[PDB]
């Protein structure tokens, strides 16, 4: 019941005019499709968000290629399956919640679209969350379904370790070491969230620019034309 | 409610100066820095303090939350 | 062959500073406490937080030097 | 002899017919200009980070 | 848990030790004092509206303290009736009206 | 010329006073900030749908799918707050000022404020989001707390039995049209002003020293709408989910409460109030009085002084009811344990004990200090 | 809606559970049949 605030870890797009890494992303979408795709939720994105992001139209549409979705209906009047397409949102892992706490010991693994701008600190309490996994000390004795990592609210997490060395193996030749692999899909799932990222930080440059030739600009319009009241003399003369 | 039915005035004369003829920002660092100091000396005592109190409140209050917050050494100690 | 994590490293170079170890003291002082009593309801938690937040700040400062 | 803003002036804007063709043409000039630097500078700034840095690599 | 009037609606059967428990539990002790009897229509079937009267906040069943649930928001901890035991809550969980059909089916308003 | 001639009289030769510092541009970036609203509200409105189905999927359309769908959404999200702020600079400056001895132009605005708190607040619902619904639950449920009637009241305004469709999709109907109710108001509120004329900083009659709004004010408030801009963009472009709640990003579940539960920062002055007071109607009627008690100050005025400007215990006073106010906003953000609960209690207190016993008694003593 | 313009409360309740519809999902995370009830809307004969 106690809180452990996650570190400023200094991720690649940190600062006020700083891009997110698109090979980062594009590991960290691997690391999703891998590890994450199997119990998590990604509701909000589909095979076609990544073509200029991560991946090209022909590598993103053979990815939605190699799962099948349903489809339908047909003729017949019922659904059948086909392999997938850029415009299919990536596939759900099960049926519904209850389904979800069904197959995971009551607990709902959440939608990771937002995830990052759903919880407080974002890529560094998800990174401390990733990473941080350890034993639990003495007194704290858990229940069934249950680990032991401190910076969960609860310090008593429903998920089991997700990550370890070489879970996965990237396709860029990088060595996946945990950590490795926590950075890449943190810097993913902050894009999940916001896919504004980079063209907003654009923006915000030009308009510091804009804005820093501007009100000067039109400070001197305003000092020029109160210039006349502002160095006025009044003189009283009445008569006797 | 209108220039020409405003008020009375009398015996008073303005003189002013085109702003073409005259500077946009005439002894701005010069004259404005101590004028703008001055401003602030004259502000600062009757402005400061309560914000300077709503910061003694604040952290206190934020010092004393961490404090209840964490352990204490009554909780089963010299009871076995 | 073997693979290592820079993480692995790093938290055992942070490990090291006063602070940590000084945590890690109050902590291990906190185990024989709860592991000699008889029974209780208490836990070492907070140190082991402590301890955490001592480290894993100094692990942050130089973690993602070493990842790409 | 004629100075430099005031040569502007003279024959550039001293109708207000000509000082908005001259605004809109400038802004013409202006929006290719600032966009090509801004956009240059952000990308110099976070280089090697977006796709068209890396858009020849899988391409 | 059930979507009821959109609140929560917390249908408890409670383990024959339980129930007695409950009864076990001494009246004058509560803030809000009420036995368990006067509380349950049928002694192994209780339900609640799962709405903490401190303010509005759902509780969570099996925790805290007692053998009934808790509230995140402050940390006030129920017993298995729904009477309050710890602050800061003023009142116990609110009953609603109900009746049995056959033995199977209950209704609820 | 019918047409001109109001414009005139309004914007072009309205005779302004000659001293009148940056603390009345707030009135012209508040209509900036209304328009801004509207204009960014619309575009929204035109994706966005109101059944709790498709709430959340729309706005997350919007921001993803929608070209330049989140920069919209952003500078009505924060625009949002930017109206606020520059609401509590307008307010603040004629307390300061005494500019509130305009009743009507006065208590228009104090109708103004409101008519923003009921817009903003089921603005706030619209996208469905935990701390959206959660708001609309906690707070909606407080009118139960009403004597006699307040529990029917509170199910009339649902549409039911809670927060819910019913709810949701009406609050999106009085979203889309009481901005426009606010901005007929707001022209009454400049109706009784040009009655009345301007005041100045110094509290004195500026008859004798007039300028015409145009070229003067009119480059002053066009200055003060990009620092306006400025702090919005700033805002969407570099910290759009500061202001804003991580909660909300959560799809609303009314099966799951979050923890630490709370009203937008706009609100959370009003909120330690409300917390402060233990019996829940005593409790609506201090929230209700904390704002309401802006009618009163007209009445609550003693100094033959208009402005503050020459009043050094009313300054002081005036800036520990500001410093108090950012105490209760504080308090109101933290939940509610030790020493919180104190901290709040006593600010309460002394927000009310402030406008009702001090500065009318400041003003006093000033006056007797002057042979007044 | 047939509840006092044709039929009584506890007749149109008798027809409605003659019919059984879907409902759900259960805890196990899949739907199932229960008789109907006055809430639920008449049985569409196909899918689509
Ligand atoms: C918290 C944010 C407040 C930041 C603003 C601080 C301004 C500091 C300052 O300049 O104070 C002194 C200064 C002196 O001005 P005069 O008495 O007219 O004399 C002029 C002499 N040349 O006072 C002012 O500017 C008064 C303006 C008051 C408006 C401030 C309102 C802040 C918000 C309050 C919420 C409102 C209440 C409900
Ligand atoms: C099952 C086979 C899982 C895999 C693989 C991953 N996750 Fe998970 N996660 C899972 C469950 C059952 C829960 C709920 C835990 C609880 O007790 O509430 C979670 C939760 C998360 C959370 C949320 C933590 C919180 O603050 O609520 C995050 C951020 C999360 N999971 C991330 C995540 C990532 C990044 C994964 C792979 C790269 C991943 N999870 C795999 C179950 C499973
Ligand atoms: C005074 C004027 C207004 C204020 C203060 C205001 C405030 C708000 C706020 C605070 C939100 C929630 C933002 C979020 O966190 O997502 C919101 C949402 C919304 N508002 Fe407004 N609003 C105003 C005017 C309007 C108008 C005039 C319209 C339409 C004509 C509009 C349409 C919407 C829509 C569709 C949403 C939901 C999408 C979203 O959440 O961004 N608003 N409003
Ligand atoms: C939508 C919100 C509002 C709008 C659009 C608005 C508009 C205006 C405008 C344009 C002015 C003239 C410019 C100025 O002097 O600042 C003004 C002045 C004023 N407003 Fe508002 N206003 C709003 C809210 C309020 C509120 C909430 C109050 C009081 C509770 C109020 C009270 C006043 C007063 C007293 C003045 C006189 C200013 C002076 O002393 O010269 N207004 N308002
Ligand atoms: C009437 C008036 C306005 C004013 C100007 C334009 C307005 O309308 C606008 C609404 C939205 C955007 C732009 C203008 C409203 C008020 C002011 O600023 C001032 C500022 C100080 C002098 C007195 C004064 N009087
Ligand atoms: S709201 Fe449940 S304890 Fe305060």
């Amino acid at each position: 019941d106690l809180e452990l605030h996650p570190p400023s870890y200094p991720w690649s797009h940190r600062g006020l005019l700083s891009s997110l890494d698109h090979t980062s992303i594009r590991r960290g979408f691997q690391v999703y499709k891998q590890v994450c795709s199997s119990c998590h939720s990604m509701d909000y994105v589909a095979y076609r968000h990544l073509v200029g992001v991560c991946y090209t139209e022909d590598e993103a549409k053979a990815l939605a290629e190699e799962v099948e979705v349903q489809d339908g209906p047909n003729e017949d009047g019922e659904m059948f399956m086909r392999p997938g397409k850029l415009s299919d949102y990536f596939p759900k892992p099960y049926p519904n919640p209850e389904a979800a706490r069904a197959a995971n010991n009551g607990a709902l693994p959440p939608d990771l679209s937002y995830i990052v701008r759903a919880r407080h600190g974002g890529e560094d309490y998800v990174f401390s969350l990733l990473t941080g996994y350890c034993e639990p000390p003495t007194g704290v004795s858990l229940r069934e379904g249950l680990y032991f990592n401190p910076y969960f609210p609860g310090q008593a997490i429903g998920m089991a370790p997700p990550i370890y060395n070489e879970v996965l193996e990237f396709d860029d030749g990088t060595p996946a070491t945990m950590s490795q692999v926590a950075k890449d899909v943190c810097t993913f799932l902050r894009w999940a969230a916001e896919p504004e990222h980079d063209h907003r930080k654009r923006m915000g440059l030009k308009m510091l620019l804009m804005m820093g030739l501007l009100l000067p600009l039109v400070y001197a319009m305003k000092r020029h034309k109160w210039s006349v009241l502002k160095s006025r003399k009044l003189a009283y003369r009445p008569p006797k | 409610r209108q220039f020409g039915h405003l008020t009375r005035v009398r015996h008073v004369i303005t003189y002013s100066l085109s702003p073409f003829e005259q500077r946009a920002f005439p002894h701005y660092f010069s004259k404005g820095i101590p004028n703008v100091l001055r401003r602030t000396r004259a502000c600062i005592l009757r402005v400061a303090p309560p914000f300077v109190a709503f910061y003694l409140v604040y952290t206190w209050g934020t010092q004393e939350f961490e404090k209840s917050k964490r352990k204490n050494p009554a909780a089963y100690e010299n009871d076995r | 062959e073997e693979l290592v994590d820079p993480l692995t490293t790093v938290r055992e170079q942070c490990e090291q500073l006063e602070k940590c170890v000084k945590a890690r003291e109050r902590l291990e002082l906190c185990d024989e406490r709860v592991s000699s009593r008889s029974q209780t309801e208490e836990d070492c938690t907070e140190e082991l937080l402590d301890f955490l937040h001592a480290r894993d700040h100094c692990v942050a400062h130089k973690l993602f030097n070493s990842l790409k | 002899a004629p100075t430099l803003t005031a040569r502007l002036y003279s024959l550039l804007f001293r109708r207000t017919s000509t000082f908005a063709l001259t605004i809109v043409v400038g802004a013409l000039f202006f929006e290719r200009a600032f966009d090509q630097g801004a956009d240059a500078i952000y990308e110099h700034i976070n280089e090697g980070k977006l796709w068209k840095h890396i858009k020849h690599k899988y391409e | 848990a059930f979507k009821w009037r959109g609140k929560p609606l917390f249908v408890r059967h409670r383990t024959k030790k339980e129930i007695d428990q409950e009864a076990a539990v001494e009246v004058s002790q509560l803030r809000d004092p009420q036995h368990d009897l006067e509380r349950v229509k049928k002694p192994e079937w209780v339900i609640l509206i799962g709405v903490c009267t401190h303010l509005g906040c759902v509780p969570i069943a099996n925790a805290g303290d007692f053998g009934g649930y808790y509230c995140p928001c402050h940390g006030s901890h129920y017993d298995a009736s729904g009477r309050i035991r710890k602050g800061p809550a003023p009142l116990n969980l609110e009953v609603p009206s109900y009746e049995f059909t056959s033995d199977d089916m209950v209704i609820v308003g | 010329h019918p047409l001109m001639k109001i414009v005139n009289n309004a914007f072009i030769d309205l005779p302004a006073p000659s001293n009148i510092s940056s603390w009345w541009n707030f009135g012209s970036l508040l209509g900036i900030c209304l328009i801004l609203q509207i204009l960014t509200g619309l575009f929204l409105a035109m994706h966005y749908t109101s059944d709790t189905t498709t709430a959340f999927s729309s706005v997350t359309h919007i921001c993803r799918d929608v070209n330049y769908g989140w920069i919209i959404r952003y500078m009505h999200a924060n625009g949002a707050s930017m109206f606020f702020i520059c609401l509590y600079m307008h307010v603040g400056r004629g307390l300061y000022y005494g500019s509130y001895t305009f009743l009507e132009t006065w208590n228009i605005g104090v109708i103004l404020l409101l008519t923003v708190m009921a817009t903003a607040f089921m603005g706030y619902v619209l996208p469905w989001g935990q701390m959206s619904f959660w708001g609309a639950t906690v707070i909606t449920n407080l009118l139960s707390a009403i004597p006699y009637i307040g529990t029917n009241l509170v199910e009339w305004i649902w549409g039911g039995f809670s927060v819910d469709k019913a709810t949701l999709t009406r609050f999106f109907a009085f979203h889309f049209i009481l901005p426009f109710i606010i901005m007929a108001i707001a022209m009454v509120h400049l109706l009784f002003l040009h009655e009345t004329g301007s005041n100045n900083p110094t509290g004195i009659s500026s008859d004798v020293d007039k300028i015409p709004f145009h070229p003067y004010y009119t480059i002053k408030d066009i200055l003060g709408a990009l620092l306006l801009i400025l702090a919005l963009m700033l805002l969407v472009l570099f910290a759009p989910d500061l202001l804003g709640d991580p909660d909300n990003y959560t799809p609303a579940n009314p099966l799951n409460t979050p923890p630490h539960i709370k009203p937008e920062w706009y609100f959370l002055f009003a909120y330690a109030i409300l917390r402060s007071i233990p019996n829940k109607l005593g409790g609506v009627l201090a929230l209700a009085f904390s704002i309401l008690i802006l009618a009163l100050i007209p009445l609550l005025h003693t100094s033959k002084q208009r402005s503050m400007m020459f009043r050094p215990l009313s300054q002081c006073l005036f800036w520990a009811l500001v410093a108090d106010l950012l105490t209760l906003t504080w308090i109101g953000g933290q939940p509610v344990e030790h020493p919180y609960i104190t901290i709040g209690q006593l600010a309460s207190v002394l927000y009310f004990l402030l406008i009702l016993v001090l500065m009318p008694t400041a003003g006093t003593i000033e006056n007797k200090l002057l042979k007044w």
